[PDB]
DNA sequence: ATTATATATATAT
DNA sequence: ATATATATATAAT
C-alpha cells in the first residue's frame, strides 16, 4: 500500500519524532529537568552526552517538542543548531548564530572589537538554547575560544544559556583544555544501549507497526496481527540474533526492515519469513571475496603466488620481480605450456590489482622507482584466498592444486 | 536507443529501493565492482528512463572541493528551471535547500550520483561524511550514489559514518558476456555469423581479459580478418573450420601487438588492408650499484632484490679501472653523471648533501646495458659475477 | 520554598560582595597598587596559578575598592581598562584594543602600536597571558617593558596558569589551590542564613574535591546538582544524594561502556587481551589480533566472522576511543594500542 | 658592507647623477697598442659573429623533412573529428636526442610551421611551472587566450566563444621531468569532454620510447594513440657552410678543431656548444693579435692595408711567416721591404690575394676528394668530411703512409662505378662558379667525354695524385696565414672544460709549483698542506702527527690551534666528515 | 681548544713570503681577459686549492667601480638562493613586495630583465659549493638568471666534487670560462662558522 | 609512517 | 600589500 511505506520510509530512512524510547528514562529525565531549569530560571548548565546511532538526536527532539507545548515557553524562546561538519571555523560559526537568530539586520555593519563583545551584542536584544551536534569536532579548533565563550557567558552573565554538546567519544575531557574544563559543569548524560535481547525482540515488533490513526482499520488489524505472528516465529528469530550478536545499535535494524519492505507490493501484500531471511543476506555480503570472483584467470595467478610468497620469506615485502619469477616455475614445470605469457602483459594484471588495491605500497614514492622493483604488500589474508578459489565460476583444475601445494 | 541486458535483478533493486518521487528512500548507497560491469551504464541510462531530475558528476575531474560544489548546484538550477558560487561546505548546504523548493522539485527525490568515489577520500576528510549523512542534514527528501572500484572498508573514516547499504554488481561470465557482443550486429552478415566469431574470439582472450571494453574493442579490429575468405571465395558461411583456422594464429599475436598497445589500433587496420664517457659512465654504476663490495677488489684491480645505493667514491675508482688510458678528471665528466640523473638512467637517493652526498643508484635494464657495452666493444658479464 | 534560593545561592555567576579566604592577597594587591597610584609611578605585577583560585574575583574586588576610594577623593582618580586573552580574535588584536579604550580614534594593529609607543594614571588588566604569544615573542615583550618608562605612568597585573611563564621571555605574586578549611568555610559561607544542607554533606564534598582538584566551581557545580537530586527525593540535604553526585561527575564511564557492549566486540577485546599476552607488547596488526579471534568465535561457537564485519567491529569500537587505531585506508596493517588499561578491561569482562 | 646578520648587500648609485652608462668596447682596451685599431677589431667580430649566427639558424632550418610528416599527421588525426564513442587521444612521440639544450630551437622551430599551416592555437608546458593539477591547467588557459578557478569547463566555454573548426595542439617539452599524477590525470579529463574540446597531444621524449610505459600505466596508455616519429649528420653540415666556406674569413687551426671535436664527440653531443666554441675563438682571436683586423672580406681586407699606423706596419714585419718569406727572396729584396712601410703595403695586397685564391683553390679540391673517398669501401682516411678536413689540415696525406694504401685501393674500381665518380666530381666543379681551376673542369669533361681500360684507368688515378699534391698542402707553409688563423690550444681547452680536482691535488702534494722558491724538490709548507700530506684518523693522534710536523719545520698552543683551523680548512673542502664509529674515521679521497 | 684562542693567536709568520707576493700580480693581469669575457655572454668559475675570495675581493676593487654590483657569501651559514633572489627583488628593482614564490618571483626577475636594457648587474659568487646552494634547484634558478645577457657573474667553487651541480642543460644555462687561479693564502673569514662544530 | 621545513593558497590586517 | 593560518610538497627521521 502507498500510506504504509509512506510511513515507513518516513520512519526509518528519514529518521523523525516517534513517541517511543527504550531504556533512556533516567537520561531524559536529567536532560528534561536540566532545559526546564534553564528555560524557566536564570540558572545555566552545560552537558556532553553514546556511540553511533544511539538516539542522540532523537531524545532532544522530543524533549524541546514536549517544552514547546507549554505557552509560556513558545512565546519566548530562540534556538540555535549548531553542527560539527558544517561549520568548521569560529568565523563561519559566528556567522550563524547572528542568522538564526534572526539578527543578521541588526548588527548590519557594527564593527565589534573582540568575539566575545560580537556575542554580548547579540544577546542584549528572553532565553537563548544553543545545541550543538556531532561536538568533538568544535574542539579541535586552533584555541578552543567558541567553547570558551559560550561557557563563560553562561557560568558568568545573567542571560540564560544552555550549552547542550552532542559526542561519540568516550574520553571527551581529555580533548578540551584546563580552563574549559573549569567552567563545565561535569553532568553526564549516558544514552549507552543498556537493554537485552528478549527487550530486543520486542523493539522488532514495535517499530514494525502501524499507528492507530490508519483510516482503514480492517487492514490495520490484520496487519498488526500478522507481525504478531511472526514475531514468535523461530525462523526470524535465528537471523536477529546475529544482528543482536553483531550491534545493539537500532540503525542497523532500521536497515534491515526497510530492505524486508522492499519485497512487499500488491501481489505480496504481508510480511514472509523468507523476506527477511533474503534481507540479512544482503548486509552479511564479505566485500573482499565478492572481487576475487570477478577478477581474471591470470589476476587469480599472481595472487596464489603472492600468497606462497609470505609462507616462506614471513611478514617481509616483496615486488613484482619476486612474484614474476615465482610464476615462472608455476608455467614452467608445476602445471603446463599454456599460461607461459610474455612479460608485458603480466604487468598490466599487477597494474590492475593496485588500481583495485588489494596490493599496497611499503612505501609510497612516486617517481622515485620504477614499476617493477617496487615493494608492495599484499592486503588480501590467506583465509580469504581459499574459500573464494572454491567458489571461483569455472577455476582451472591445476590451478587450484598449486594452491593447497 | 539504450537497452540494458543481463541486468535484471539488480535493476530491479534499484528501481525498488528508488520508490515513487514523494517517498523517502536510503540516505546514501554504494555501489561497487569491477572495471566494466555497467557501473556508468545502467545507473544513467536508469535514472534517464523514469524522468527522475539527476546530477551526474565525475570526481577525478573536479580536483578541488570548490569546483565539485558547483558543478551539483549549476546542473540542478537547469533542472528545475545565473551563476551560484558557494565556497564551503556550510554554504553548499543552505544553498542546496533554496535550489530545491522550486515547485517541480519541492516533492521529488532528487538525485546526486557521483562516478570515480576513490577520489573523493584525498579531498579532503569532512566531505565524505558530508555525503552521506545529506538527507539528515539538508533534509530535502535526497539520495546520493556512490560509483567505485574499491570496497567500502577502506573508505571507512576513523571517526565513523552513517553506513551506506552495499550493492554489488556480479561480474559477467562467459555466456554472459557473449549475449552483450552478439547483439550489435553489422547488418550486411547474418546473425549466427557474427556470433560464431565472437564465439572463437573469446577462445583466445577470455584467459587474460573479463573486461568487456577490452574485448569489444578486440572484437572490431579483427573483424575483417575474420570475413575475407568468404569474400575471396574460398570459403562459405557454413564452412566453420575454414574460418576460424584464418583467424587462429592472427589472433595470437593480436594478444602480444594491439593488446599491449605496442602497434596501435590506426596500424592494425592498415595492415591488413594492405595485405663516450657517458657509455662508460652509466656502465661503471650498473657495475657499482649490482655488485658487492668484497668482490670488487678481485675483479677490477687484477640482479634480483634491486639496486643497492653505492658512493661516488666507489663510483670514479671503477670509471678509472676500466677505461685503459689516463682520464683528466673535468668538469664535464663530473658534469656527465649528473646529466643521467636528470635523464631518470640514474637517481640519486637520500639528498643529505649533494656535493659530499655520494648516494646515487642506476635505475635501469640488463638490456640496455649490454647493447651499449657491446657498442663501445666492453664485456659486462664478465664483471657481473662468476 | 527552601532549596529554590539553595540554588539562586549556590550559582556560580553569584560572586560574594566580599570574598572569604582570600583576604591576606586582597591586602597585599591593594597595597601594591597604594605604593603605585599616590606617588605617579609605573611598575609591574604577575599574578599565576591553578584556575579555581579566583583571581579575576579579587582583582575585580581590588580595582572596585580603588575605584570607592576615587570617588571619596582619597586617591588621585584612574581611567581603566580590561582584556582578555581567549576572548580576542588575534593575538595582534590587544593593541587596537588598547587604543579604542583610551583614545576615540580606532587604526589597524601597527598603527596602534606606533601610537602607544609614542603615548607610552591608567591601570591596565591583561588576563590569559599565554594566548598573546608569538614567535616574535613582541606582544608580551612590549606589554611588560611599557609601564617600566617615567611617560607611561601605568601599572600591569597578568594572569596566567603556568607560574614558570616570565622568565623564557628573558613580581610573581602567586595564589594556591584550596584545601579543605578554606572550601568548607565557603560552601558554608554561601549558606549561611538557610538552614538546607546538612554539613556531613558539606565535608564529604569538600574533601572529594580537595583532594582531586582543589577548585571551587566544581564545589559549587556538586552541591548545586546535589540539591538535585535531593529534590527528586521528595527536605534535607542527606549523605547519600552528595555521594551519588559525587560518582556521577567523577566516575569514568570507560567501564560501564565496556559492560554493555555487544558479543562479538568483547571477544574481540579479549582476543586483543590474548594476543597481547602471547606477544608482550604494546603493539598489534589488525591480521594478529584477527588469527586470534577467528580462534575465540570458533571456541565460543558464534559463526564464522567474515573481515569486512570485524573491520566494521573495529571501526565501532575506535570510534568511541576505546581503542587507538589508525585510519581505515590501509587494512591488515591497523596496530592496535588498548586506550584503556589490561585491568579494568579485565574488571569489565570478567561477570 | 658584506658582513651582518642577513644576506643581501646591494649597493646603488642613488643621490648622485650618474645616469648616464658606460658604453662597450671601453674593456676590451686592456692594452695601449692603437686606440682605433681596437674598434675596428670590435666591429669585424660582431659582423662575422651575426653572420655565422644566421647561417647557423638557416641550416638548422634546412635539416623540413620531419615537419612535413607530422603536419600531415596533426590534419589526418582531426579529419576523424571533422566527421563527427571512447575516442582515444592521438599523440605523436618525437624522439629528440639526448642534446637537451638543442630541443628549444627544435621545438621553436616548430611553433610557426604548425601555425602557418593547420592551426591557431599551439601551446608549450614545462614541467618546472606545472607541479599539481592547479598549476598544469592554470598555465594552459592562459597561454590559450592570447593566441576565478579555471576548469575544464573553463577551456570548453573558451573554445566555442572564439570558434562559432581547428584542434588545439599542446606540446609538453620535456616529459621526463613531469610527475606520474597530474599526467595520468589530464588524460582521463581530456578524453571525456573530446565532443566539445579537439585535443592532440605532442610530447617531448629525449630517451628511447620505453619511458611512455614506465611514466603511463596501461590502463592510462589506452586512450591515447602512439605513434612514433625522429647529432652526427648535423655536425657535418654546420662544419661545411662556416668553416669549408671562403664566405667567411675566419679559420681555425687543427690543434684548436682537435679540442672542439673532441668535447663533442666524447663528452656530450651538443651542437650549440660547439657553436659556443668558434665564437670565443673569434674573440680570442681578434684580442691577441693586434694585426687582425685584416681578417675580414678580401676588397675590405686589401683597404685596411693602405691606411695604416707606423706601429702597425712594424708589427707585420715580426710575423714568423713574414720572416721566413723575406729570408728566400734576394739580397735587394729584404732591405726593400723591411725600410719601406709603402713597398711594405703593395707587397701585402698581394699576399691576401695569395692568401684568398688558395683558400679558394684549397676547399674545391677536398670536395672532389671525397667523392672518390666516399665511393671507396672500407673508409681508411674517413667516410665523412669533417674526417677528411682533420688529417690534411694537420700534415700533408701523401707524405702519411695512409694515403698510399688509398691509391692502392682506388686503383681497383669498375668501370660503372668510375663514371659514378667522376659523373659527381664534374658537378662539384660546375655548383661553385667563380673557381680558380679551369682547365680541370675541362679535363674531367673530356674524360667523361671518352666513355684498354686498365691504361686509361691509371690516368684517371693519375688524376688525382698530382691534384691534391698541387693544392692540398697545410697553411703552416703559407706567409701572412696568420692574419684569419688562431693556434691557442690550451687557452680553448682549459676555458670550455678544465678540471678542478686535480688543481686541488697538484697544489697539495706540490706547493713547489706556485710557489718556485725551492719549497719541495721530491715539513715546511702551508697549513692546508701538512694536514693532507699526513693523511694521504682518529683526531687525537691526527693532531699530534701536525704538532709533530710543525714544530720541526718551525706554553705557545700556536701549533694546535694551527691543526684546529687547517683541518676545518678541510672539511670544507670535500675529504672529511665525522662518524661515530671513532672519534674519527673517514677516507673520501681514495685516489 | 676553544675558538677565542685564535683572536690573540695571530702571530703565525708565512715561509716562503716572497714568492707568494708574486702570483697576486700575475692573476691581476688575467682581470681585464674576465672584463672582457663577461660582457659577450660568458661566465666565470675559479678553480683552484686557496682561498679565492682575495682576488675576488681585489678584482671588486680594481674593476667594478661604477656598477651595481652584488657579492654573495655562500660560506655564511644562514644563506640561501631565496636571500639571492630577495637582494634584487627588494633593493636592485627598488621594488618593495613580497612574492608568492621562489619561481614567482624569478618571473618576476627575469621579465624585468628583458623588458629594460638598461640595467647592468654583476652577480659575484664567492662560495658556490656551500652546502645550502648545493641544491640542484637553488643552482637552476642561478642558471635562469645566468643566461641572461645583461647581467653578469663570476663564482669560485672549493669542494673536490664540485661540478655534481651542474648537468648538461646547466652548463648551456651558465657558459663557464675555466681558470687556473691558486693563490696560497689561507681560507680565513670561511673557516670561521666551521671551526665551531669540532674541538 | 610521522614529523619538520618549504611552499601554495586563503584569510585577516 | 603584510602577516598569519591552513593546505600541500618536499625532506629528514
Ligand atoms: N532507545 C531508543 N528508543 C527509540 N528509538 C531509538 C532508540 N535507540 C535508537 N533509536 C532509533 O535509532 C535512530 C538513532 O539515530 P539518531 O538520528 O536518533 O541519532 P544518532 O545516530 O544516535 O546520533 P549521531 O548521528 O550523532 O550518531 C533513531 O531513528 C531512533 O529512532
Ligand atoms: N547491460 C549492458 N548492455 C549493453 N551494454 C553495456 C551493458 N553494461 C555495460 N555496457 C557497456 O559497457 C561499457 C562500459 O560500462 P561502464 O561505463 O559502466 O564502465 P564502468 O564500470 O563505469 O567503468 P569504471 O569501472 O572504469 O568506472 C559502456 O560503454 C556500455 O555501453
Ligand atoms: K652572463
Ligand atoms: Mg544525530
Ligand atoms: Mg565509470
Ligand atoms: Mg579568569
Amino acid at each position: 500500500l502507498s500510506q504504509v511505506q509512506r510511513i515507513l520510509r518516513e520512519r526509518f530512512c528519514r529518521q523523525s519524532p516517534h513517541s517511543n524510547l527504550f531504556g533512556v528514562q533516567v537520561q531524559y529525565k536529567h536532560l528534561s529537568e536540566l532545559l526546564k531549569r534553564t528555560a524557566l530560571h536564570g540558572e545555566s548548565n552545560s552537558v556532553l552526552i553514546g556511540p553511533r546511532g544511539s538516539g542522540k538526536t532523537m531524545l532532544i527532539n522530543h524533549a524541546l517538542k514536549e517544552l514547546m507545548e507549554i505557552e509560556e515557553v513558545s512565546e519566548n524562546v530562540l534556538q540555535v543548531h549548531l553542527n560539527g561538519l558544517l561549520q568548521i571555523n569560529d568565523k563561519i560559526a559566528l556567522k550563524e548564530i547572528t542568522r538564526q537568530l534572526n539578527l543578521e539586520n541588526v548588527v548590519g555593519d557594527k564593527v565589534f572589537g573582540s568575539f566575545a563583545e560580537n556575542l554580548s551584542f547579540l544577546l542584549e536584544a528572553c532565553p537563548v538554547i544553543f545545541i550543538l551536534d556531532e561536538f568533538d569536532l568544535f574542539a579541535h579548533h586552533k584555541n578552543q575560544t567558541l567553547l570558551y565563550n559560550l561557557f563563560d557567558i553562561s557560568q558568568s552573565a545573567q542571560t540564560p544559556i544552555a550549552v547542550i554538546g552532542l559526542t561519540c567519544r568516550l574520553d571527551i575531557l581529555e580533548l578540551l583544555e584546563k580552563r574549559v574544563k573549569s567552567r563545565f559543569s561535569h553532568r553526564q548524560i549516558h544514552l549507552m544501549n543498556s537493554f537485552g535481547f528478549p527487550q530486543y525482540v520486542k523493539i522488532f515488533k514495535e517499530q514494525l507497526s502501524l499507528p492507530a490513526e490508519f483510516p482503514d482499520k480492517v487492514f490495520a488489524e490484520k496487519w498488526n496481527e500478522n507481525v504478531q505472528y511472526l514475531s514468535e516465529d523461530r525462523s526470524v528469530q535465528e537471523v536477529l540474533q546475529k544482528h543482536f550478536n553483531i550491534s545493539k545499535n537500532l540503525r542497523s535494524l532500521h536497515m534491515l526492515l526497510m530492505l524486508a519492505l522492499n519485497r512487499v507490493t500488491a501481489s505480496h501484500p504481508f510480511m514472509t519469513a523468507v523476506d527477511l531471511m533474503e534481507a540479512s543476506q544482503l548486509c552479511s555480503m564479505d566485500s573482499k571475496a565478492n572481487i576475487v570472483h570477478g577478477l581474471s584467470v591470470l589476476e587469480i595467478c599472481l595472487i596464489i603466488a603472492m600468497k606462497h610468497l609470505n609462507d616462506i620469506y614471513e611478514e617481509e615485502p616483496f615486488n613484482f620481480q619476486m612474484v614474476y619469477n615465482e610464476f615462472q616455475k608455476f608455467v614452467q614445470r608445476k602445471a603446463h605450456s599454456v599460461y607461459n605469457f610474455e612479460k608485458p602483459v603480466v604487468m598490466k594484471a599487477f597494474e590492475h590489482l593496485q588500481q583495485l588495491e588489494l596490493i599496497k605500497p611499503m612505501e609510497r614514492t612516486s617517481g622515485n622507482s620504477q614499476r617493477e622493483y617496487q615493494l608492495m604488500k599484499l592486503l588480501l589474508d590467506n583465509t580469504q584466498i581459499m574459500n573464494a578459489l572454491q567458489k571461483y565460476p569455472n577455476c582451472p583444475t591445476d590451478v587450484r592444486q598449486w594452491a593447497t601445494s | 536507443e539504450n537497452v540494458v541486458l543481463c541486468r535484471e535483478s539488480q535493476v530491479s533493486i534499484l528501481q525498488s529501493l528508488f520508490g515513487e518521487r514523494h517517498h523517502f528512500s536510503f540516505p546514501s548507497i554504494f555501489i561497487y565492482g569491477h572495471t566494466a560491469s555497467g557501473k556508468t551504464y545502467v545507473t544513467q541510462t536508469l535514472l534517464k528512463t523514469l524522468e527522475l531530475p539527476h546530477v551526474f558528476v565525475n570526481c577525478v575531474e573536479c580536483f578541488t572541493l570548490r569546483l565539485l560544489l558547483e558543478q551539483i548546484l549549476n546542473k540542478l538550477n537547469h533542472l528545475s528551471s545565473t551563476e551560484i558560487t558557494c565556497e564551503t561546505f556550510n554554504d553548499f548546504v543552505r544553498l542546496f535547500k533554496q535550489v530545491t523548493t522550486a515547485e517541480n522539485l519541492k516533492d521529488q527525490t532528487v538525485y546526486i550520483v557521483l562516478d570515480k568515489a576513490e577520489y573523493l577520500r584525498d579531498m579532503e576528510a569532512n566531505l565524505l561524511p558530508g555525503f552521506l549523512r545529506l538527507q539528515e542534514l539538508a533534509d530535502r527528501n535526497v539520495t546520493v550514489l556512490f560509483l567505485s572500484e574499491i570496497v567500502w572498508e577502506k573508505f571507512r573514516p576513523n571517526t565513523g559514518c552513517f553506513e551506506p547499504f552495499v550493492l554489488y554488481f556480479p561480474d559477467y561470465s562467459i555466456g554472459n558476456l557473449q549475449k552483450i557482443l552478439s547483439h550489435d550486429h553489422p547488418p550486411e552478415y547474418s546473425a549466427d555469423f557474427y556470433a560464431a566469431y565472437i564465439n572463437i574470439l573469446l577462445g583466445v582472450f577470455y584467459t587474460v581479459c573479463r573486461d568487456l571494453k577490452e574485448l569489444r574493442h578486440l572484437a572490431v579490429l579483427n573483424f575483417p580478418k575474420y570475413c575475407e575468405p568468404v569474400v575471396k571465395g574460398e570459403a562459405s558461411e557454413r564452412d566453420t573450420r575454414k574460418l576460424w583456422r584464418n583467424i587462429e594464429p592472427h589472433l595470437k599475436k593480436a594478444m602480444q601487438t594491439v593488446y599491449l598497445r605496442e602497434i596501435s589500433s590506426s596500424q592494425w587496420e592498415k595492415l591488413q588492408k594492405d595485405d663516450y664517457y657517458s657509455k662508460f659512465i652509466l656502465i661503471a654504476a650498473y657495475l657499482a650499484s649490482y655488485n658487492p663490495a668484497r668482490t670488487d677488489k678481485r675483479f677490477f684491480l687484477k640482479h634480483l632484490l634491486g639496486p643497492k645505493p653505492f658512493p661516488l667514491d666507489r663510483l670514479l675508482a671503477i670509471l678509472y679501472s676500466i677505461v685503459d688510458s689516463r682520464v683528466a678528471p673535468t668538469a664535464n665528466i663530473f658534469s656527465q653523471i649528473t646529466s643521467l640523473v636528470t635523464l631518470q638512467l640514474l637517481t640519486l637517493v637520500g639528498h643529505d648533501d649533494q656535493l659530499d652526498g655520494p648516494k646515487y643508484k642506476c635505475t635501469v635494464s640488463l638490456d640496455f646495458i649490454r647493447a651499449i657495452a657491446r657498442t663501445v666493444n666492453f664485456d659486462i658479464i664478465k664483471y657481473l659475477y662468476d | 520554598s527552601v532549596l529554590e534560593e539553595a540554588r539562586l545561592r549556590l550559582h556560580v555567576s553569584a560572586v560574594p560582595e566580599s570574598l572569604p579566604c582570600r583576604e591576606q592577597e586582597f591586602q597585599d594587591i591593594y597595597n601594591f597598587v597604594e605604593s603605585k597610584l599616590l606617588d605617579h609611578t609605573g611598575g609591574c605585577m604577575y599574578i599565576s596559578g591553578v584556575p579555581g583560585t579566583g583571581k579575576t574575583a579579587t582583582v575585580h574586588e581590588v580595582i572596585r575598592c580603588l575605584q570607592q576610594a576615587a570617588q571619596a577623593n582619597d586617591v588621585p582618580p584612574f581611567q581603566y581598562i580590561e582584556v582578555n586573552g581567549m576572548k580576542l580574535t588575534e593575538p595582534h588584536q590587544v593593541y587596537v584594543q588598547i587604543l579604542q579604550k583610551l583614545t576615540g580614534q580606532k587604526a589597524t594593529a601597527n598603527h596602534a602600536a606606533e601610537l602607544l609607543a609614542k603615548q607610552f594614571t591608567t591601570v591596565l588588566l591583561v588576563d590569559e597571558l599565554d594566548l598573546l604569544w608569538t614567535h616574535k615573542q613582541d606582544i608580551m615583550y612590549n606589554l611588560f617593558d611599557w609601564p617600566t618608562h617615567k611617560e607611561a605612568r601605568l601599572v600591569v597585573l597578568a594572569i596566567a596558569n603556568t607560574m614558570d611563564l616570565p622568565e623564557r621571555i628573558m613580581t610573581r605574586m602567586c595564589f594556591q589551590p584550596y584545601t579543605y578549611s578554606q572550601l568548607q568555610q565557603i560552601l558554608r559561607s554561601r549558606l549561611k542564613h538557610l538552614k538546607a544542607f546538612e554539613d556531613d554533606a558539606i565535608q564529604l564534598v569538600a574533601r572529594k574535591v580537595a583532594a582531586l582538584s582543589g577548585d571551587a566551581r566544581r564545589c559549587l557545580d556538586i552541591c548545586r546538582r546535589a540539591t538535585e537530586i535531593c529534590e527528586f527525593s521528595q527536605g534535607l540535604v542527606t549523605i547519600a544524594h552528595s555521594m551519588e553526585a559525587v560518582d556521577e561527575m567523577f566516575s569514568s564511564s570507560y567501564i560501564t561502556a565496556i559492560k554493555n557492549s555487544s558479543v562479538l566486540e568483547q571477544s574481540f577485546l579479549r582476543a586483543i587481551l590474548a594476543e597481547f599476552r602471547r606477544s608482550g607488547l604494546e603493539e598489534a596488526t589488525f591480521q594478529q589480533i584477527y588469527s586470534q579471534h577467528v580462534a575465540l568465535c570458533r571456541m565460543e561457537g558464534l559463526p564464522y566472522p567474515t573481515m569486512s564485519e570485524t573491520m566494521a567491529v573495529c571501526s565501532h569500537l575506535g570510534s568511541c576511543r576505546l581503542l587507538l587505531v589508525e585510519p581505515s585506508r590501509n587494512d591488515l596493517l591497523l596496530r592496535v594500542r588498548l586506550n584503556v588499561s589490561q585491568d579494568d578491561v579485565l574488571y569489565a569482562l570478567k561477570d | 658592507t658584506s658582513s651582518m646578520s642577513k644576506g643581501c648587500f646591494v649597493f646603488k648609485p642613488n643621490s648622485k647623477k650618474r645616469k648616464i652608462s658606460l658604453p662597450i668596447e671601453d674593456y676590451f682596451n686592456k692594452g695601449k697598442n692603437e686606440p682605433e685599431d681596437s674598434k675596428l677589431r670590435f666591429e669585424t667580430y660582431q659582423l662575422i659573429w651575426q653572420q655565422m649566427k644566421s647561417e647557423n639558424e638557416r641550416l638548422q632550418e634546412e635539416l623540413k623533412n620531419l615537419f612535413d610528416n607530422l603536419i600531415e599527421f596533426l590534419q589526418k588525426s582531426h579529419s576523424g573529428f571533422q566527421k563527427n564513442k571512447l575516442r582515444e587521444i592521438p599523440t605523436a612521440a618525437l624522439v629528440l636526442g639526448v642534446n637537451v639544450t638543442d630541443h628549444d630551437l627544435t621545438f621553436g622551430s616548430l611553433t610557426e610551421a604548425l601555425q602557418n599551416n593547420v592551426t591557431p592555437y599551439v601551446v608549450s608546458l614545462q614541467a618546472k611551472d606545472c607541479p599539481d593539477m592547479k598549476h598544469f591547467l592554470q598555465k594552459l588557459i592562459s597561454q590559450l587566450m592570447d593566441c576565478t578557478h579555471y576548469s575544464m569547463d573553463s577551456l570548453s566555454s573558451w573554445y566555442m566563444t572564439v570558434t562559432q573548426s581547428p584542434p588545439v595542439v599542446v606540446i609538453l617539452k620535456d616529459m621526463e621531468s613531469f610527475a606520474t599524477k597530474v599526467l595520468q590525470d589530464f588524460i582521463i579529463i581530456s578524453s571525456q569532454h573530446l565532443h566539445e574540446f579537439p585535443l592532440i597531444l605532442i610530447f617531448g621524449i629525449a630517451t628511447s620510447p620505453i619511458i611512455i610505459h614506465r611514466l603511463l600505466p596501461h590502463a592510462v596508455s589506452s586512450l591515447l594513440c602512439i605513434e612514433l616519429f625522429q647529432c652526427k649528420e648535423h655536425l657535418t653540415t654546420v662544419l661545411d657552410k662556416l668553416l669549408l666556406t671562403t664566405q667567411f674569413p675566419f679559420k681555425i687551426n687543427e690543434k684548436v678543431l682537435q679540442v672542439l671535436t673532441n668535447i663533442f664527440l666524447y663528452h656530450d653531443f651538443s651542437v650549440q656548444n660547439f657553436i659556443k666554441g668558434l665564437q670565443l675563438s673569434l674573440l680570442e682571436h681578434f684580442y691577441s693579435q693586434p694585426l687582425s683586423v685584416l681578417c675580414c672580406n678580401l676588397p675590405e681586407a686589401k683597404r685596411r692595408i693602405n691606411f695604416l699606423s707606423n706601429n702597425q706596419c712594424e708589427n707585420i714585419r715580426r710575423l714568423p711567416s713574414f720572416r721566413r718569406y723575406v729570408e728566400k727572396q734576394a739580397s735587394e729584396k729584404q732591405v726593400a721591404l723591411l725600410t719601406n712601410e709603402r713597398y711594405l703595403k703593395e707587397e701585402t695586397q698581394l699576399l691576401l690575394e695569395n692568401l684568398h685564391v688558395y683558400h679558394m683553390n684549397y676547399f674545391l679540391v677536398l670536395r672532389c676528394l671525397h667523392k672518390f673517398t666516399s665511393s671507396l669501401p672500407k673508409y681508411p682516411l674517413g667516410r665523412q668530411i669533417r674526417e677528411l678536413y682533420c688529417t690534411c689540415l694537420e700534415k700533408n696525406i701523401w707524405d702519411s703512409e695512409e694515403y698510399a694504401s688509398v691509391l692502392q685501393l682506388l686503383r681497383m674500381l669498375a668501370k660503372d662505378e668510375l663514371m659514378t665518380i667522376l659523373e659527381k666530381c664534374f658537378k662539384v666543379f660546375k655548383s661553385y662558379c667563380e673557381n680558380h681551376l679551369g682547365s680541370t673542369a675541362k679535363r674531367i669533361e673530356e674524360f667523361l667525354a671518352q666513355f684498354k681500360f686498365e691504361v686509361l684507368r691509371e690516368n684517371v688515378v693519375n688524376f688525382i695524385d698530382c691534384l691534391v699534391r698541387e693544392y692540398l698542402l697545410p697553411p703552416e707553409t703559407q706567409p701572412l696565414h696568420e692574419v684569419v688563423y688562431f693556434s691557442a690550444a690550451h687557452a680553448l681547452r682549459e676555458h670550455l672544460n678544465a678540471a678542478p680536482r686535480i688543481a686541488l691535488h697538484t697544489a697539495l702534494n706540490n706547493p713547489y709549483y706556485y710557489l718556485k722558491n725551492e719549497a719541495l724538490k721530491s715539513n715546511i709548507a702551508p697549513d692546508i698542506c701538512i694536514a693532507y700530506k699526513l693523511h694521504l684518523i682518529n683526531l687525537v693522534d691526527w693532531s699530534e702527527a701536525f704538532a709533530t710536523v710543525v714544530t720541526a719545520a718551525e706554553m705557545n698552543e700556536i701549533i694546535h690551534a694551527r691543526f684546529i683551523r687547517a683541518v676545518s680548512e678541510l672539511e670544507l673542502l670535500g675529504f672529511i666528515k665525522p662518524t661515530k664509529q671513532k672519534t674519527d674515521h673517514v677516507a673520501r679521497l681514495t685516489w | 681548544d676553544q675558538q677565542t684562542l685564535r683572536n690573540l693567536l695571530s702571530k703565525v709568520s708565512p715561509s716562503f713570503s716572497a714568492e707568494l707576493k708574486q702570483l697576486n700580480q700575475q692573476y691581476e693581469k688575467l682581470f681585464h681577459k674576465w672584463m672582457l669575457q663577461l660582457h659577450l655572454g660568458f661566465n666565470i668559475v675559479l678553480y683552484g686549492l686557496g682561498s679565492k675570495r682575495d682576488l675576488l675581493e681585489r678584482f671588486r676593487t680594481t674593476m667594478l667601480q661604477d656598477s651595481i654590483h652584488v657579492v654573495i657569501n655562500g660560506f655564511f651559514p644562514g644563506i640561501s638562493v631565496k636571500s639571492v633572489l630577495n637582494s634584487i627583488t627588494e633593493e636592485v628593482l627598488d621594488h618593495m613586495g613580497t612574492f608568492r614564490s621562489i619561481l614567482d618571483q624569478l618571473d618576476w626577475i627575469v621579465n624585468k630583465f628583458k623588458e629594460d636594457s638598461s640595467l647592468e648587474l654583476f652577480l659575484l659568487i664567492h662560495n658556490l659549493d656551500s652546502q645550502m646552494l648545493r641544491g640542484e634547484k637553488s643552482q637552476q634558478i642561478i642558471g635562469q638568471l645566468s643566461s641572461l645577457h645583461n647581467i653578469y657573474l663570476i663564482a669560485s667553487i672549493d669542494h673536490l666534487n664540485a661540478p655534481l651541480m651542474w648537468d648538461h642543460a646547466k652548463q648551456s644555462l651558465f657558459n663557464w670560462l675555466w681558470y687556473e687561479t691558486t693563490t696560497y693564502s689561507p681560507y680565513t673569514e670561511e673557516t670561521s662558522y666551521e671551526n665551531s662544530l669540532l674541538v
